[PDB]
Protein backbone atom coordinates (compact mmCIF):
# COMPACT_ATOMS: atom_id res chain seq x y z
CA UNK A 1 0.00 0.00 0.00
CA UNK A 2 1.30 3.39 1.01
CA UNK A 3 2.49 3.79 4.59
CA UNK A 4 5.61 3.51 6.77
CA UNK A 5 8.02 0.56 6.20
CA UNK A 6 7.07 -2.90 7.41
CA UNK A 7 8.99 -5.79 8.93
CA UNK A 8 6.65 -8.78 8.81
CA UNK A 9 6.89 -11.53 11.43
CA UNK A 10 6.88 -14.23 8.78
CA UNK A 11 8.19 -13.60 5.27
CA UNK A 12 5.53 -14.76 2.80
CA UNK A 13 4.05 -17.32 5.19
CA UNK B 1 -28.95 -21.99 19.68
CA UNK B 2 -28.10 -18.35 20.35
CA UNK B 3 -30.15 -17.40 23.43
CA UNK B 4 -32.34 -20.41 22.69
CA UNK B 5 -31.18 -22.26 25.78
CA UNK B 6 -31.71 -21.08 29.35
CA UNK B 7 -28.17 -19.82 29.81
CA UNK B 8 -27.10 -16.60 31.49
CA UNK B 9 -24.17 -15.05 29.65
CA UNK B 10 -22.17 -11.97 30.60
CA UNK B 11 -20.53 -9.86 27.92
CA UNK B 12 -17.50 -7.65 28.44
CA UNK B 13 -15.42 -5.50 26.10
CA UNK B 14 -11.72 -4.81 25.68
CA UNK B 15 -10.08 -2.05 23.69
CA UNK B 16 -6.97 -2.41 21.54
CA UNK B 17 -5.53 0.89 20.46
CA UNK B 18 -2.32 2.72 19.76
CA UNK B 19 -0.99 6.15 18.95
CA UNK B 20 2.09 6.52 16.81
CA UNK B 21 4.27 9.63 16.80
CA UNK B 22 7.44 10.31 14.85
CA UNK B 23 10.41 12.25 16.17
CA UNK B 24 12.11 15.11 14.35
CA UNK B 25 15.29 13.54 15.66
CA UNK B 26 15.44 9.70 15.92
CA UNK B 27 16.60 8.20 19.22
CA UNK B 28 19.97 6.69 20.17
CA UNK B 29 19.09 3.50 18.28
CA UNK B 30 18.13 5.68 15.33
CA UNK B 31 14.48 4.82 15.67
CA UNK B 32 12.18 7.37 14.11
CA UNK B 33 8.88 6.48 15.76
CA UNK B 34 7.48 6.17 19.26
CA UNK B 35 4.23 4.31 19.66
CA UNK B 36 2.09 3.62 22.68
CA UNK B 37 -0.13 0.56 22.52
CA UNK B 38 -2.81 -0.12 25.11
CA UNK B 39 -5.64 -2.38 26.17
CA UNK B 40 -8.53 -0.66 27.91
CA UNK B 41 -12.02 -1.34 29.17
CA UNK B 42 -15.49 -0.52 27.79
CA UNK B 43 -15.71 3.28 27.67
CA UNK B 44 -12.47 3.78 29.64
CA UNK B 45 -13.73 1.56 32.49
CA UNK B 46 -10.88 0.13 34.56
CA UNK B 47 -10.59 -3.50 33.54
CA UNK B 48 -8.27 -4.61 36.35
CA UNK B 49 -11.33 -6.11 38.05
CA UNK B 50 -11.39 -9.01 35.59
CA UNK B 51 -8.08 -8.29 33.85
CA UNK B 52 -5.09 -9.66 35.72
CA UNK B 53 -2.14 -8.97 33.46
CA UNK B 54 -1.60 -8.13 29.82
CA UNK B 55 1.18 -8.83 27.33
CA UNK B 56 2.33 -7.26 24.07
CA UNK B 57 4.50 -9.45 21.91
CA UNK B 58 6.64 -6.87 20.12
CA UNK B 59 9.13 -7.56 17.35
CA UNK B 60 12.32 -9.36 18.39
CA UNK B 61 14.24 -6.26 17.28
CA UNK B 62 12.72 -4.54 20.31
CA UNK B 63 14.58 -4.84 23.65
CA UNK B 64 12.52 -7.40 25.59
CA UNK B 65 9.87 -8.29 22.94
CA UNK B 66 7.52 -9.43 25.69
CA UNK B 67 5.88 -6.62 27.60
CA UNK B 68 3.62 -7.76 30.41
CA UNK B 69 1.78 -5.04 32.31
CA UNK B 70 0.53 -5.81 35.82
CA UNK B 71 0.68 -2.15 36.83
CA UNK B 72 -1.92 0.62 36.03
CA UNK B 73 -2.82 1.49 32.34
CA UNK B 74 -1.97 -1.50 30.14
CA UNK B 75 0.31 0.26 27.68
CA UNK B 76 3.67 -0.12 26.04
CA UNK B 77 5.72 2.90 25.03
CA UNK B 78 8.48 1.93 22.63
CA UNK B 79 10.43 3.28 19.67
CA UNK B 80 10.89 1.82 16.18
CA UNK B 81 10.80 2.58 12.46
CA UNK B 82 8.41 0.07 10.90
CA UNK B 83 5.01 -1.38 11.69
CA UNK B 84 3.95 -5.00 12.12
CA UNK B 85 1.14 -7.28 13.32
CA UNK B 86 1.37 -7.25 17.09
CA UNK B 87 -0.44 -10.12 18.86
CA UNK B 88 -1.80 -8.97 22.21
CA UNK B 89 -2.79 -11.44 24.90
CA UNK B 90 -4.98 -10.25 27.75
CA UNK B 91 -4.93 -12.33 30.94
CA UNK B 92 -7.90 -12.52 33.30
CA UNK B 93 -7.97 -13.64 36.94
CA UNK B 94 -10.41 -16.55 37.19
CA UNK B 95 -10.61 -20.37 37.49
CA UNK B 96 -13.25 -21.01 34.82
CA UNK B 97 -13.16 -20.92 30.97
CA UNK B 98 -9.79 -19.90 29.39
CA UNK B 99 -8.62 -16.75 31.16
CA UNK B 100 -6.48 -15.55 28.26
CA UNK B 101 -7.53 -13.86 25.05
CA UNK B 102 -5.60 -13.31 21.85
CA UNK B 103 -6.24 -10.17 19.82
CA UNK B 104 -4.31 -9.68 16.58
CA UNK B 105 -3.72 -5.95 16.21
CA UNK B 106 -1.85 -4.14 13.43
CA UNK B 107 0.69 -1.62 14.67
CA UNK B 108 0.90 0.82 11.77
CA UNK B 109 2.91 4.05 11.53
CA UNK B 110 3.23 7.06 9.24
CA UNK B 111 6.20 8.30 7.22
CA UNK B 112 8.67 10.52 9.11
CA UNK B 113 6.93 13.88 8.77
CA UNK B 114 3.34 12.79 8.07
CA UNK B 115 0.00 12.72 10.07
CA UNK B 116 0.29 10.53 13.23
CA UNK B 117 -1.71 7.40 13.93
CA UNK B 118 -4.62 7.04 16.33
CA UNK B 119 -6.54 3.78 16.02
CA UNK B 120 -8.97 2.38 18.57
CA UNK B 121 -10.64 -1.04 18.55
CA UNK B 122 -13.31 -2.62 20.74
CA UNK B 123 -13.64 -6.39 21.16
CA UNK B 124 -16.45 -8.19 22.95
CA UNK B 125 -15.86 -11.02 25.39
CA UNK B 126 -18.83 -13.33 25.84
CA UNK B 127 -18.98 -15.86 28.66
CA UNK B 128 -21.84 -18.34 28.79
CA UNK B 129 -22.98 -19.49 32.25
CA UNK B 130 -20.26 -17.77 34.35
CA UNK B 131 -20.00 -17.77 38.12
CA UNK B 132 -21.83 -14.89 39.84
CA UNK B 133 -18.56 -13.64 41.37
CA UNK B 134 -17.21 -13.38 37.85
CA UNK B 135 -20.30 -11.53 36.67
CA UNK B 136 -19.77 -9.22 39.62
CA UNK B 137 -16.28 -8.49 38.28
CA UNK B 138 -17.50 -8.04 34.71
CA UNK B 139 -20.22 -5.67 35.95
CA UNK B 140 -18.00 -3.69 38.30
CA UNK B 141 -15.56 -2.83 35.53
Amino acid sequence: GGKAPRKQLATKA
Amino acid sequence: GSHMASSCAVQVKLELGHRAQVRKKPTVEGFTHDWMVFVRGPEHSNIQHFVEKVVFHLHESFPRPKRVCKDPPYKVEESGYAGFILPIEVYFKNKEEPRKVRFDYDLFLHLEGHPPVNHLRCEKLTFNNPTEDFRRKLLKA
